[PDB]
């Protein structure tokens, strides 16, 4: 399974979760940013690795990290 | 003479270069009649070549056991045009062009919008820079001098290391 | 049978016209293999004139194109209900264009 | 990772004064400079007779000279180590 | 001379084009009355 | 829970379903209501018409469950969706909505998993962690 | 599934993508579960000795099949003649008259024409019959079942070394300089003194015999007296017939100089002293460092005592020992640069001064030589920088390189990649506006307008070591030098017969053309150089991907987002230079066998006229020495070289097939093999069969290493296929 | 040349090299 690492320059701006296909990411609450809220992955099991949340942080050099690891059934996107 | 090879004006290979070109040049005169327009053209073309020849037989190059002219680029002035004073020509050009150009930038970053000026060229101002080009070794070095061509490393962007 | 067809011809400039080959009939020019000359042969076209007449008719076609092209643009462009029809497309092209065309060109 | 080892007796000297210090020299550590000045011109001296000698190379060379010749290259050695001594108080 | 012409005119492929043809027909016609310029004449 | 006699859109079929995985390895469901029948696309290809009220279906991933619902959401306006993963031993487990709260939209009792309390340039260099089981996050 | 056992997480994978990266991970250890430094250091020990045991069995290899199936003996008699076999052929898919066309080299039965030159090195360090090569054979089988029983033994409990020993960094050099090194080229010295020469001379040495048969009539006196130039009395006449006493000499060590007249190789006296000098030297060099008797440098001390004063180079090398010893990716890299760079050395020393007997007229042999050396010294140098890169990957500390020489190239990095880009282009510009100016005014008949550089700088050089070609008259084509005066005792009669003669490789005469693919060839390696450094330098992060450190040495990408990162790790920075390489050795090896077939054949000319526009490359070389090769077999009839013919076309095959994996990525082979998976799950009767790992297409990175290994077994079988066929079919 | 004893004694000592190559491989597998 790939791993999904949230970093605190996070805005909790919710968009790497509106953007995530499998959803892995949910919003919880957090005191470190204006928004109040900060992303977690709870849920790397079912991540397939598309990286559409990291296209879609605005952070710069990304606060959503996706490491490749091994590789699973639900990873591989294999429907078979 | 410098590095074994022969001077082009008495070298017999390059007589039998000419010779050549001539005589290949003059077979296909030979199936066309005189006064028509291809005999004219090749007539000329032979005038070419042998001026040609003439001219490099006599401008002191070397031309080696191929039958062609061979250059010599050690720095030696005796063969100082062949390679050193057209370079310097280049030097002279290739400095002027991207002084004019890096002024260019100067004078984008100023404007309101520097990028509408880096895709629709200001002409004025752009033939204003263009005709600074002409004394860009001296107007380089001074911007040099003064600390105005190179930037500090601490003010340019680098990847973490 | 023996002389090659050529329609082009270079200026020499730095040595380049050495490519106006000798492709006979005292004629000196780039060989050219678009089959023209063989087409207007069987168009019956006799003379140099006659070449000339038609590039002026393709000069003021190509204008009259590019100025239907501005008009039904810029000045009067046709809606989409005029798009539309297929069928009246298919008969007027069908008819006009290929038919006329055929019938013309046979004439 | 695992701790390199040294030879027994390996002591930092790194250094950023005007001359390293004499443990670089190592058993001419306490060498003054003017003898390693001394024995530089002089290893100069016979280093550069001795090869003078042996340049007309024969298939019989003289061995005392061939061996004398290597004090030519270490004479370089001798005036860097007394350039050390000396900015060393030594 | 309308201006949005001009600034049309002052493009970068429209000038590009222009300046890389004038330096086009510099060479040409340099080569064309100077011939077999192999090296610097002494 | 997952209500198995919940009705399917009416589908002529397709060459994309579900293969031997399903009901060997896993399969996943999802149902939502809509309030009128009406013809949608179907994620594996083809056309579907869904009922008016509940439509139950079946899929491979999940991925595709989910593209269904980013579709219906965006273009008939369904959110009440729920998706589930069914094993064949028969146990039914709720994946989406977790808790009932879309993901994007905070709710209590939701703790954090992953977060990292530096930016991602204080990582640790390799050379730290190797032959060492410290994490490169420190 | 429990193939990778090594690996976990491949060993979960359900995919056939578990069995690729268990084979392509399988040595990778450093990377495996719950390695420790030193059970690492031990399987790397045993794995080397498995190497050496590999080694010692195809040499022995090599040595059996020759004396089985060689015609060694026939070819010592009539070395110039005498076609020289490899091994026999057996292959059951073969009509009769491609056995008819490969019944060579007076045998019987159907035979291949061996390229690798190991005929001539056997005959000229003493070899003459078939027995002693079988002897041989055996004792290099032997030797190598002592290194697989030492790998097997330093592996056992109470055997397997400490991390101390494998991090003895003094003790091994020391070790490895003066024995490894020392006494290996002192005891290969005794080797052509004792046995080498007197089978050169006719006499027979064997180890019956050894300790009884003098090397020299004066015995060892002369050498415990101290009159060693007694040993130098009484040269080898040049009326030598080789392996004959007629116009032998009595010396054992010499320094003639020049070539022996007849096998056109170095004399074997100065190999002799050659080995022995480089025995002391090396013994000598030793003695260095400190071991466990107080004398001796420290290595430690010398890295953190160099440091220069002015501060240019910051802390200097402190921390490097410790960087140094702790990475052996950096150990491997500076190994494989040295080791790239003494091959390099060897194919162009051997071929310019051969030493074996006969073997420049051997042009086949020469071509196959040089072109596999070359090679080779290609991959090992892209070896270097691709393990640099790991190095910085993996092995790297800032913190213990703070201002270190290794940091200063991090931190001016950008500048290094920046000019390196600035020269490549330069050269690139440049070379390509000349070599296309000369085709387009040798098209327009004027090759009298080309530009034409005389190489002015390497003649001037081979001017220097004794070239009268160019007229030059400095050092020693000078007879007033003081260099020629130094050296006239000693060497310089046989150095310039030989470099004065055009009879040889010795300092080709060069022009041109010579001057246009040297420059090429810069560009080439400049280019190269500037995508491995960018490759190595960039490992760590870059603008684009700050945090690539983390990702490790080899990834796919880092997704489309932030414009798209395809290619971006230093695995692909790797994969990109091979092509690279690739080139480079190409433009090498075609010069080089360009050049020598013009030579060859007596028509330097064609070269010299030809070579300086591409057109003359691609009509007076490939074009022209492709006839015999794809001729090999044709509608009327077939010959020895139809072999090659098939291979040369086997490597157009595979190199294209290299292109699909290259060009084509991976979504559209993925959706295949799920239509795939669909059809045979909905096929009746096959069905019935089920796969044990769900297929699934290659990776990213798999999909480029299988494309670039297409590419490169393409690259490397059409040219040796091409030099081979192509220099047998102009003169063998 | 080379007599069928000579080779039957290379292929005795390959094969102690393939016994001895295996157990390598042996002791490299743990
Ligand atoms: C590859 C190294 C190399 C380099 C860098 C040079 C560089 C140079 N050579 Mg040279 N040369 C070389 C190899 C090289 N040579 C070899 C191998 C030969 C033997 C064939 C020669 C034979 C040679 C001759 C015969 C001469 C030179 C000269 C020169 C100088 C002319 C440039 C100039 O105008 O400066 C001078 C101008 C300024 C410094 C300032 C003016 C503004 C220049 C310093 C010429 C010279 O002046 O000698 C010093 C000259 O006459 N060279
Ligand atoms: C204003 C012009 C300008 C200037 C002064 C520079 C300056 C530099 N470039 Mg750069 N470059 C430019 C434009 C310019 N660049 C453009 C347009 C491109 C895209 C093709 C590049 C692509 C480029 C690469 C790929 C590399 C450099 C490199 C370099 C450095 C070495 C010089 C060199 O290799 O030149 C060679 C220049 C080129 C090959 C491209 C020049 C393209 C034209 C001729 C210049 C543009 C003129 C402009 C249109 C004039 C308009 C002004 C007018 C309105 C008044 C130097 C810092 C090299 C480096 O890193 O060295 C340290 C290097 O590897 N440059
Ligand atoms: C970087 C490489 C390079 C270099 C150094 C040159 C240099 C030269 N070329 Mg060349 N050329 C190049 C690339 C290059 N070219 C390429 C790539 C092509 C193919 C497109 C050509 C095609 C070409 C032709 C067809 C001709 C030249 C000519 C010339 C000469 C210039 C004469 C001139 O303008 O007088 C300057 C005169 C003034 C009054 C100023 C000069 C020796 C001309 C010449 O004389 O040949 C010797 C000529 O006819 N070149
Ligand atoms: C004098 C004692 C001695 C000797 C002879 C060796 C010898 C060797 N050690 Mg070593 N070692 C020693 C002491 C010694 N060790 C000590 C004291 C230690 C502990 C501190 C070690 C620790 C050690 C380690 C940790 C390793 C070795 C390894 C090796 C092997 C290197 C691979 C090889 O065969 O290259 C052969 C190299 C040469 C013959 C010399 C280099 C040749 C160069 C390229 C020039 C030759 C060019 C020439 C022209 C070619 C001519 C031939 C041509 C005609 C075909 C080699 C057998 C490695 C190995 O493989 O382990 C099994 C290894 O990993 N050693
Ligand atoms: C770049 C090459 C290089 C350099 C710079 C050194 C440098 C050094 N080595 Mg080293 N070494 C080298 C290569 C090198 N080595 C190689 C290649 C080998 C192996 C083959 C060795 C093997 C080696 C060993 C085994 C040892 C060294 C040691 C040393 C150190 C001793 C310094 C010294 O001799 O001062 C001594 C000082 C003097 C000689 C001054 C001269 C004294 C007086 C003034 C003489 C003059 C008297 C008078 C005026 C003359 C007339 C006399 C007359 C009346 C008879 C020194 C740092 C030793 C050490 O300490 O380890 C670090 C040591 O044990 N080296
Ligand atoms: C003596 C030389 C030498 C040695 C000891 C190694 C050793 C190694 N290399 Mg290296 N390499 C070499 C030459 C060498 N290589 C050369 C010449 C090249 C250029 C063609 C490379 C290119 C290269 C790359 C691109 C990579 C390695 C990798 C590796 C490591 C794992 C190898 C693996 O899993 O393959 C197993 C292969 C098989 C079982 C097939 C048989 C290992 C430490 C890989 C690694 O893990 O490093 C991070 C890696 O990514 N090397
Ligand atoms: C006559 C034929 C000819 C042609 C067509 C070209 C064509 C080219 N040359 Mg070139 N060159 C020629 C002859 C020719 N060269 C000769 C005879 C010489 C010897 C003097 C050179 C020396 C030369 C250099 C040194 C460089 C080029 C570069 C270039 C390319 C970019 C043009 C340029 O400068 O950008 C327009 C200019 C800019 C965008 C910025 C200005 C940068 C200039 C080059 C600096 C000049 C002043 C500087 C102080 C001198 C430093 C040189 C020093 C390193 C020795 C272009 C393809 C450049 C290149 O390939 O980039 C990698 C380059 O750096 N040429
Ligand atoms: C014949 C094939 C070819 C050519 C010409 C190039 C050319 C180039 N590659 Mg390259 N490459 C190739 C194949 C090729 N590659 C392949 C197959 C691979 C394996 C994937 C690579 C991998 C590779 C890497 C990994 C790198 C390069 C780099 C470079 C550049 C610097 C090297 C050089 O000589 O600079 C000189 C440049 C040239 C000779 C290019 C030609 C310039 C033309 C002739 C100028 C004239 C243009 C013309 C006027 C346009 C008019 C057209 C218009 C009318 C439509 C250069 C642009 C390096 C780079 O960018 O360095 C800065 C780099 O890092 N390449
Ligand atoms: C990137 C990567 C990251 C970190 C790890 C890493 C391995 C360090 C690195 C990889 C690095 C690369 C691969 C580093 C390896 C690099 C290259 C191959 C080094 C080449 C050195 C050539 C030497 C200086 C000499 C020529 C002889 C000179 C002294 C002669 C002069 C004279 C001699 C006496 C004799 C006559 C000739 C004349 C000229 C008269
Ligand atoms: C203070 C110390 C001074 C120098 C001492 C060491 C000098 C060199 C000693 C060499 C070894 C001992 O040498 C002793 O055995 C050698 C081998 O049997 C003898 O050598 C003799 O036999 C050799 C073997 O057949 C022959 O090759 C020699 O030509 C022959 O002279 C030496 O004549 C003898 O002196
Ligand atoms: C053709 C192609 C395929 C199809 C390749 C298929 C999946 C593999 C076919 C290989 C068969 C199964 C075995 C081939 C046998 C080899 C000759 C040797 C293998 C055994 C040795 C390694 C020991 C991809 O999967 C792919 C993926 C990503 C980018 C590009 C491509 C791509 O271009
Ligand atoms: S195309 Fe391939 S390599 Fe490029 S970003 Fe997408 S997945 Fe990565």
């Amino acid at each position: 399974s790939h791993s999904v690492k949230v970093y605190d320059t996070c805005i909790g701006c919710t968009q790497c979760v509106r953007a995530c296909p499998c959803d892995v990411l949910e919003m919880v609450s957090w005191d470190g940013c204006k928004a109040g809220q900060i992303a977690s992955a709870p849920r790397t099991e079912d991540c397939i690795g598309c990286k559409r949340c990291e296209t879609a942080c605005p952070t710069d050099f990304l606060s959503v990290r996706v490491y490749l690891g091994g590789e699973t059934t639900r990873s591989m996107g294999l429907a078979y | 003479d410098v590095a074994g090879l022969t001077p082009c004006g008495e070298s017999k290979e390059f007589a039998r270069r000419l010779d050549g070109s001539v005589k290949k040049l003059q077979t296909r005169l030979k199936k066309y009649e005189a006064g028509t327009p291809p005999a004219l053209a090749l007539q000329k073309q032979i005038d070419k070549t042998k001026n040609r020849f003439d001219r490099y037989g006599k401008a002191g190059l070397l031309c080696g056991t191929d039958g062609l002219p061979h250059l010599i680029a050690d720095g030696r002035w005796s063969h100082s045009g062949e390679f050193v004073i057209p370079g310097l020509f280049f030097l002279y050009v290739a400095g002027w062009i991207g002084w004019v150009g890096r002024s260019y930038v100067l004078f984008a970053r100023t404007a309101d919008k520097p990028t509408e000026k880096e895709i629709i060229i200001d002409v004025p101002v752009a033939l204003s820079f263009v005709s600074t080009g002409f004394i860009w070794p001296f107007s380089a070095f001074k911007e040099f001098t003064s600390g105005n061509l190179i930037v500090p490393a601490d003010e340019i962007t680098v990847s973490p290391r | 049978t023996a002389v090659k067809p050529s329609a082009q011809v270079v200026w020499p400039i730095v040595g380049q016209e050495i490519l106006n080959g000798d492709v006979g009939g005292g004629f000196q020019g780039v060989q050219v293999t678009s089959g023209f000359f063989q087409i207007w042969r069987a168009s019956g076209i006799t003379s140099e004139v006659e070449l000339y007449w038609c590039a002026l008719a393709g000069l003021l076609m190509s204008g009259l194109m590019i100025f239907a092209g501005w008009f039904h643009y810029h000045k009067a462009a046709p809606k989409l209900e005029w798009f539309q029809n297929a069928e009246s497309m298919l008969n007027h092209h069908l008819s006009g264009l290929l038919g006329l065309g055929c019938l013309s060109w046979a004439g | 990772y695992s701790p390199v080892p040294s030879p027994e007796g390996t002591k930092e000297v790194y250094w950023e004064t005007k001359a390293p210090s004499s443990d670089v020299l190592g058993i001419g550590a306490g060498v003054s400079s003017g003898n390693f000045a001394a024995s530089s011109v002089v290893a100069l001296m016979i280093g550069g007779f001795c090869t003078g000698q042996v340049i007309p190379l024969t298939s019989d060379p003289n061995p005392l000279f061939l061996i004398g010749s290597f004090l030519l290259p270490y004479s370089w050695a001798l005036h860097v180590a007394a350039w050390i001594q000396k900015n060393n108080g030594k | 001379m309308d201006s949005n012409f001009l600034k049309y005119l002052s493009t970068a492929p429209v000038l590009f084009t222009v300046w890389l043809s004038f330096t086009a027909s510099f060479i040409i016609e340099a080569n064309r009355f100077f011939p077999d310029m192999l090296y610097f004449p002494m | 829970t997952l209500n198995l006699q919940i009705p399917s859109p009416t589908f002529e079929g397709s060459t994309g379903g579900w293969l031997r995985a399903a009901e060997v390895e896993e399969k996943y469901a999802i149902t939502w209501t809509s309030p009128k029948e009406q013809v949608f696309e179907m994620p594996t290809g083809g056309a579907a018409i869904m009922r008016q009220g509940e439509n139950l279906l079946y899929l491979a991933r999940k991925e595709q469950c989910l593209a269904l619902a980013t579709q219906v959401k965006n273009s008939f306006k369904i959110t009440d969706y729920k998706v589930y993963r069914i094993f064949p031993s028969g146990e039914v487990q709720y994946l989406h909505p977790k808790d009932g709260v879309f993901p994007e939209k905070v709710n209590a009792g939701r703790v954090g998993v992953g977060n990292v309390s530096h930016s991602i340039g204080k990582n640790l260099n390799p050379a730290q962690i190797k032959f060492t089981s410290k994490s490169f996050n420190g | 599934t429990k193939f990778p056992k090594f690996s976990q997480a491949l060993a979960q994978d359900p995919a056939t993508r578990r069995i690729w990266y268990g084979l392509a991970t399988a040595h990778d250890l450093e990377s495996h579960d719950g390695m420790t430094e030193e059970n690492l250091y031990q399987k790397i020990f045993a794995s080397h000795f498995g190497h050496l045991a590999v080694i010692f069995l195809w040499t022995s290899g090599n040595l059996f099949h020759l004396a089985w199936q060689g015609n060694f003996e026939q070819w010592v008699l009539n070395p110039l003649k005498v076609k020289p076999i490899a091994h026999a052929i057996w292959d059951p898919h073969f009509g009769q008259p491609a056995v008819k066309a490969f019944t060579k080299g007076g045998v019987s039965y159907p035979v291949n024409i061996a390229t690798s030159g190991v005929y001539h090195w056997w005959y000229t360090i003493g070899m003459r019959s078939n027995t002693d090569l079988y002897a041989g054979s055996l004792f290099l089988l032997f030797l190598a079942g002592v290194f697989l029983f030492a790998g097997w033994l330093h592996l056992q409990p109470k055997f397997r070394p400490g991390l101390s020993w494998f991090k003895n960094n003094e003790s091994r050099l020391n070790h490895h300089l003066s024995g490894l090194f020392g006494f290996s080229s002192l005891a290969w010295s005794a080797h052509l003194i004792h046995v080498a020469i007197p089978e050169a001379r006719g006499q027979h040495v064997g180890w019956d015999n050894f300790t009884k048969v003098a090397p020299h009539p004066a015995g060892l006196q002369p050498f415990f007296s101290g009159n060693w130039g007694v040993y130098a009395a009484a040269p080898d006449t040049t009326n030598h017939i080789f392996g004959t006493s007629e116009g032998a000499g009595t010396a054992i060590l010499t320094f003639l100089g020049g070539f022996h007249p007849q096998t056109q190789a170095l004399w074997l006296t100065d190999i002799a002293h050659h080995h022995l000098a480089i025995g002391v030297v090396f013994i000598f060099a030793g003695h260095m460092y400190r071991t466990n008797w107080g004398i001796g440098h420290s290595l430690k001390e010398i890295l953190d005592a160099h440091r220069p004063p002015g501060g240019r180079l910051g802390a200097g090398h402190k921390g490097i020992f410790e960087t140094l010893t702790n990475s052996l990716h950096f150990q491997l890299g500076l190994a494989l640069a040295s080791l790239g760079v003494i091959t390099s050395l060897v194919a162009q020393h051997m071929y310019a001064l051969p030493s074996y007997a006969f073997i420049a007229k051997d042009y086949v042999t020469q071509s196959a030589l040089y072109t596999h050396h070359q090679y080779i010294a290609g991959f090992l140098m892209v070896g270097a920088f691709a393990h640099g890169a790991i190095f910085f990957v993996r092995d790297y500390d800032p913190e213990q390189n703070k201002n270190n020489v290794l940091a200063r190239i991090l931190d001016h990095k950008e500048a290094i990649i920046s000019h390196l880009s600035w020269v490549s282009l330069f050269l690139g510009f440049h070379t390509l506006g000349i070599y296309v100016h000369n085709d387009v005014v040798v098209a327009f008949g004027t090759p009298e307008k080309q530009i034409l550089v005389e190489p002015v700088f390497a003649q001037w050089i081979q001017a220097s070591s004794g070239k009268a070609l160019y007229g030059f008259d400095v050092f020693l084509s000078s007879s007033n030098s003081v260099a020629t005066n130094a050296s006239s005792n000693i060497w310089l009669p046989g150095w310039l017969e030989a470099i004065n003669s055009g009879k040889n490789s010795l300092f080709l005469p060069i022009g041109p053309g010579d001057f246009l693919i040297h420059h090429a060839i810069a560009l080439a390696l400049h280019t190269t150089t500037l995508i491995l450094v960018k490759g190595a330098l960039d490992a760590r992060g870059s603008k684009l991907m700050p945090d690539k450190k983390d990702f490790g040495y080899s990834f796919p990408c880092d997704g489309p987002g932030r414009g798209g990162t395809c290619d971006i790790s230093a695995w692909d920075a790797f994969y990109l230079s091979m092509f690279w390489m690739l080139n480079t050795i190409g433009w090498v090896t075609f010069y080089w066998h360009w050049k020598h077939v013009t030579i060859w054949q007596g028509n330097a000319g064609q070269f010299n006229e030809s070579s300086t526009y591409i057109m003359g490359w691609l009509r007076d070389y490939l074009w022209l020495n492709s006839s015999p090769l794809i001729n090999g077999y044709n509608p009327f009839g077939m010959n020895s070289l139809s072999v090659w013919s098939w291979m040369f076309l086997f490597g157009h095959l595979i190199w294209a097939t290299g292109f699909m994996f290259l060009i084509s990525w991976r979504g559209y082979w993925q959706e295949l093999i799920e239509t795939l998976v669909w059809a045979h799950e909905r096929t009746p009767l096959a069905n019935l069969v089920r796969w044990k790992d769900k297929p699934v297409a290659l990776s990213i990175v798999q999909a480029r290493l299988v494309g670039l290994i297409h590419f490169t077994a393409g690259y490397i079988f059409t040219y040796a296929a091409f030099v081979i066929a192509s220099t047998t079919g102009k003169f063998g | 040349m080379i007599s069928d004893t000579q080779i039957f004694i290379a292929l005795i000592l390959a094969l102690v090299s393939l016994v001895l190559a295996i157990r390598l491989g042996r002791a490299l597998y743990q």
